[PDB]
């Protein structure tokens, strides 16, 4: 018995630090205590594949239970990235096949992922994979699917959302259906399947006793009257269509929605079928009116009827009036996103605009809002004031102002900016994109100046000249990622800027005053630095990519996109 | 009641239920040496008294918002004592306890920063330059 | 003349509206 040192306790008090940030720490006090949180590590998660070899990962954390890894940029969700861009999963999978046999979940996000990688996947990890999320990726079919429903026999949670794929046949829900129990998560939300069968749906819902969540394609809702009887323990359901004919006044007034429902969304919904939420609205708590077909009216007499909604996703058409319903009556609302709707045919009514007036109202009620991305067709410094005046535990603020209006009430928000900044301290993202003469140079160091916290920006047309960027570079202690289109700098600026910037590891721009030379941005040049030119898929200026690796420049690389190095 | 002998010969009388907390001593009602009393040489006496003191607290929950408090007025002790706890704790086998005293520890450390780390545990950093590096770009480029 | 891209999930549904 000597006395008792950490180097004794530490294998065991390790696995009690979460935290991915701490873990970071834990991992740099020592040699043993890095080896130890090397082989207790549970979960990782990389925001750009291309920035380790999958050797790298394995070798670091040898019993992974879950991965994450992100591909295609951000830009790519706007159909702005080529889709041959990159972000291939199978180096991957033979990674996880070989090194990685510990893994029981897998998150890829917008990343291209092949029927033989996931057949691989399948065989690999077979029985093991509780969870499969494959987050906004194209390049498989259900061929693919079909492989991994039927060598995973134990999924628990399976995701497609806002894939794209090739639709061959049905048989991989009909396998779910025949052989799974232990379905608690089912998602594919955004996505064209047309030979799916309902019954199939019904028949898993019947059998998964633990399944809360699905999500789901353009079903004709009364075709899943047999599912929703029997998904007794079902808490969110989005998806789906509405269809009503005339022939039908009373088409949807006889649906039984699982009891326990509170986190929905019908796509397609118009005022007509709106009142079957009524009878239950006091138990929402999560709304998506993103792909609905209600007006302003419709949505204030919808929202008035849930006090404890607390995160609400919309379109613009909720409208300043829309605004202020939610303002009294939900002051629970903890997220809000209002989408962008059909800026064509005038707005979708003539109040489906968002202005100061709305905001200034929402910033009023709604105090205890931590995310708010909002299209806005108006604002004034004032409003941004009043934000950063009463609600505080906001960490990810995003606002957009449309291009539909031709004067814009009080335009420089130089002041505006600060105030918001300067108010909201616990902010993470931000996100600020405007017209030409949105922000000033002044203004732009604002931002440099008031933003400890925020590792993610995204800056739409702010400044008037570099000078206004290198300002910004001074600032930004703890920015990590930034994203800025439409922006009036040079390439000196930018490479100065990037150089400048303590934090950076990842840059995505779309235009700037380039040069044929193309030289300027070289004197950015630092080791493990890799940059990227692109061109745009689904007139597109040159985008600039370059982001921190320790793995040299990727192999992969499309015929589009050109890599930069030194004097060519 | 029963008997449980710690590390330095010293008897200490306890309830049936008490003793039961831990799953070693339960285990040992089975192949019952409990006729000479359960025999516990690698608890330190001063110790396995605060174990028991943990224990008899927490059966009493017969009778949840005290609770949380009496744990956290009970943790203030010194590292050294922290530590011989946890080893006591998995020792005996206390779920509920080690649970508290891991995650004491790991309170420590939730927030810290490597050098401020093995300042308060007065821990030599032995990563050769290269090494700490890699791993901190590792850390900071790639992975989380 | 950078326009407004318009997230994906939007553009597929408000054709799909139409
Ligand atoms: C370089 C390409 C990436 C972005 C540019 C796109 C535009 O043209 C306007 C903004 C949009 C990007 C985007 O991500 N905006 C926020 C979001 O979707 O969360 C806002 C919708 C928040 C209110």
């Amino acid at each position: 018995s000597c006395v008792a040192t950490v180097d004794d306790v530490i294998e065991q008090v390790m696995t009690y630090i979460t935290d991915p940030k701490d873990r970071d720490s834990a991992s740099l006090v020592c040699r043993r205590w890095f080896k130890i949180d090397s082989e207790t590590r549970e979960h990782v998660t990389m925001a750009l594949c291309y920035t380790a070899t999958p050797d790298r990962l394995s070798r670091r954390f040898p019993n992974l239970r879950s991965l994450k890894l992100k591909g295609k940029p951000r830009a790519a969700m706007f159909n702005l990235i080529p889709e041959n861009w990159g972000g291939y999963v199978t180096p991957w999978v033979t990674e996880i096949s070989n090194n990685l046999r510990q893994l029981k979940s897998v998150h890829f996000r917008r990343m291209i992922v092949s029927d033989l990688d996931l057949d691989r996947l399948a065989k690999a990890r077979a029985d093991d994979l509780e969870t499969l999320k494959l987050d906004k990726c194209s390049g498989f079919t259900t061929d693919g699917l079909l492989s991994i429903v039927t060598h995973c026999r134990k999924i628990k949670t399976l995701l497609m959302e806002e894939s794209s794929f090739s639709e061959k046949d049905g048989k991989w829900l009909h396998e779910l259906a025949q052989h799974n129990t232990s379905l608690e998560v089912l998602n594919f939300y955004m996505t064209e399947f047309a030979k799916i069968s309902p019954k199939d749906l019904e028949t898993i819902a019947r059998n998964c006793r633990s399944l809360v969540s699905v999500k789901v394609g353009d079903f004709e809702i009364l075709e899943l009257v047999g599912f929703f009887k029997a998904a007794a323990n079902l808490e969110e359901f989005c998806g789906g269509s509405l269809n009503e004919d005339i022939g039908m006044p009373e088409k949807y007034m006889n649906l039984v929605f699982p009891r326990k429902l509170c986190r929905l969304g019908l796509s397609y919904m118009g005022p007509n079928e709106m009142p079957i939420l009524f009878p239950f609205a006091a138990q929402i708590r999560k709304l998506d009116l993103l792909y609905a077909l209600l007006e302003t009216e419709d949505h204030c007499t919808l929202i008035q009827k849930c006090p404890n909604l607390e995160v609400l996703e919309t379109r613009n058409v909720i409208g300043d009036r829309g605004l202020e319903v939610l303002a009294q009556y939900c002051k629970q609302l903890k997220r809000l996103r209002i989408e962008r709707g059909a800026d064509e045919q005038g707005m979708e009514d003539e109040e489906g605009l968002v202005s100061q007036r709305g905001l200034i109202a929402l910033a009023q009620g709604c105090q205890e809002l931590e995310y708010m991305a909002v299209y806005v067709s108006d604002i004034t410094n004032e409003s941004l004031e009043s934000i950063g005046t009463y609600l505080k535990n906001l960490c990810d603020f995003r606002l957009v102002l449309l291009d539909r209006e031709e004067r814009i009430t009080d335009l420089p928000l130089d002041n505006g900016v600060r105030s918001l900044l300067i108010g909201c301290k616990k902010l993470r993202r931000f996100a600020f994109y405007l017209r030409q003469g949105g922000l000033t140079d002044l203004g732009l160091s604002y931002i440099g100046q008031y933003s400890p916290n925020v590792r993610w920006m995204l800056l739409g047309y702010v400044g008037e000249s570099d000078e206004g960027l290198m300002e910004f570079s001074r600032g930004c202690p703890n920015l990590q990622k930034l994203e800025m289109r439409g922006c009036c700098f040079s390439e000196r600026a930018i490479a100065a800027a990037v150089t400048k910037l303590p934090s950076l590891r990842y840059l995505w721009v779309q235009g700037y005053r380039a040069s044929m030379t193309g030289q300027d941005l070289m004197q950015m040049a630092r080791p493990y630095w890799n940059i990227e030119l692109i061109p745009s898929r689904r007139e597109h200026p040159a985008h600039i990519l370059a982001y921190y690796s320790l793995a040299g420049q990727r192999t992969d690389c499309p015929t589009t996109v050109r890599v930069l190095k030194e004097p060519i | 009641k029963i008997v449980l002998k710690s590390s330095d010969g010293e008897s200490f009388e306890v309830e049936e239920a008490v003793a039961l907390e831990s799953q070693t001593i339960a285990h040992m009602v089975e192949d019952d040496c409990v006729d000479n009393g359960v025999p516990l040489p690698n608890v330190t006496s001063k110790i396995l008294a605060k174990v028991i003191e943990y224990c008899k607290r927490h059966v009493e929950a017969a009778a949840d918002d005290d609770l949380k408090a009496w744990d956290a007025d009970f943790m203030k002790i010194d590292q050294a004592t922290l530590f011989e706890l946890i080893l006591a704790a998995n020792y005996l086998n206390i779920k509920n306890l080690l649970d508290l005293t891991c995650q004491t520890v790991a309170d420590m450390i939730k927030g810290k920063t490597p050098e401020e780390i093995r300042t308060t545990f007065n821990i030599k950093n032995d990563f050769t330059p290269e090494e700490e590096e890699e791993v901190r770009r590792e850390n900071q480029w790639a992975f989380e | 003349e950078l326009p407004i891209a318009r997230r994906a999930s939007l553009h597929r549904f408000l054709e799909k509206r139409k």
